[PDB]
């Protein structure tokens, strides 16, 4: 989120602390579909051990 | 009420507690950053809110 | 009776790196503000940078930014200054100097004084 | 109405660990049983 | 033999406690996203008002 918005900017990146905490809310989000699309092929392919 | 603590402005009851302050403390502050209980500058005694 | 004393002459080939050094006797070396001044051939003084050894943080020239390296040691009480990227225009005797009033403030320098106690002088001729 | 007092300025001084020293209070603020 | 593969293994019931933290947790960053400036000068109505 922070280099996608503020490129290596400091003036940028200290007017972006003022918003809270929006980006790592998506990076959450992303981070949990990365997770998922594991599973995904685990319960599908792995069923003999 | 409304109460204006030394620059804390708010609406609530107040009541004695059994918290105990270090003594240069003036407030306290809960797990969101929300004031739970303040002191009072003439009679140095701990109030709710 | 501060004295600074610099290493020999050097020669060089374009695009390497060199490192001088300059060691002071007599003096405390802690709070001074070390300097570096280069004099090219037929031509006048520039300023490159400087540190103060106790602090730890030094202060670099725009021109010379990204190319030089300025360090201390305090336990053998020897500054280093090392210049990387050679060019052709790099030939030009160097200079050690020494700022005795010096404080800090902010993360920059605030000077007092001006330079009294000089180094002897170092020559670096980088050709092929 | 000064004395100089200073004389043969030498040896540098030394050097110490410091381990875990050197924490004050951020604020004026009672926490208790909390991560900050 | 069940009630002590559940009482002995103590993370048996990871999915139930799973929805507790994640409902939770996303309640919290909507109460202190109140302490922020949002590019005016205080987060507090009263003081600037
Ligand atoms: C602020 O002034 C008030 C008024 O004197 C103080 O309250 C009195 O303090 C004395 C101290 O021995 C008590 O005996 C009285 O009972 C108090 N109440 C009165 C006189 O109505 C108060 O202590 C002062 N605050 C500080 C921090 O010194």
């Amino acid at each position: 989120c922070t280099m996608y918005i503020c490129g290596d900017s400091t003036e940028c990146s200290n007017l972006l602390l003022q918003y809270g905490s929006f980006c790592t809310q998506l990076n959450r989000a992303l981070t949990g579909i990365a997770v998922e699309q594991d599973k995904n092929t685990q319960e599908v392919f792995a069923q003999v051990k | 009420v409304n109460f204006n603590f030394n620059g804390l402005t708010g609406t609530g009851v107040l009541t004695e507690s059994n918290k105990k302050f270090l003594p240069f403390q003036q407030f306290g502050r809960d797990i969101a950053d929300t004031t739970d209980a303040v002191r009072d500058p003439q009679t140095l005694e701990i109030l709710d809110i | 009776q501060v004295q600074l004393v610099q290493s020999g002459a050097e020669v060089k080939k374009p695009g390497s790196s060199v490192k001088v050094s300059c060691k002071a006797s007599g003096g405390t070396f802690i709070n001074y503000a070390v300097t570096w001044v280069r004099q090219a051939p037929g031509q006048g003084l520039e300023w490159m940078g400087g540190i103060i050894p106790i602090l730890g943080i030094p202060n670099y020239a725009q021109k010379f930014q990204g190319r030089v390296t300025i360090t201390a040691d305090k336990s053998t009480s020897t500054a280093y200054m090392e210049l990387s990227s050679l060019r052709s225009e790099d030939t030009a005797v160097y200079y050690c100097a020494r700022v005795p009033q010096a404080g800090a403030a902010q993360g920059h320098y605030y000077y007092y004084y001006g330079m009294d106690v000089w180094g002897q002088g170092t020559t670096v001729t980088v050709s092929s | 109405q000064c004395v100089n007092l200073t004389t043969r300025t030498q040896l540098p001084p030394a050097y110490t660990n410091s381990f875990t020293r050197g924490v004050y209070y951020p604020d004026k603020v009672f926490r208790s049983s909390v991560l900050h | 033999k069940i009630q002590d593969s559940l009482s002995s293994t103590p993370s048996a019931l990871g999915k139930l406690q799973d929805v507790v933290n994640q409902n939770a947790q996303a309640l919290n960053t909507l109460v202190k996203q109140l302490s922020s400036n949002f590019g005016a000068i205080s987060s507090v109505l009263n003081d600037i008002l």
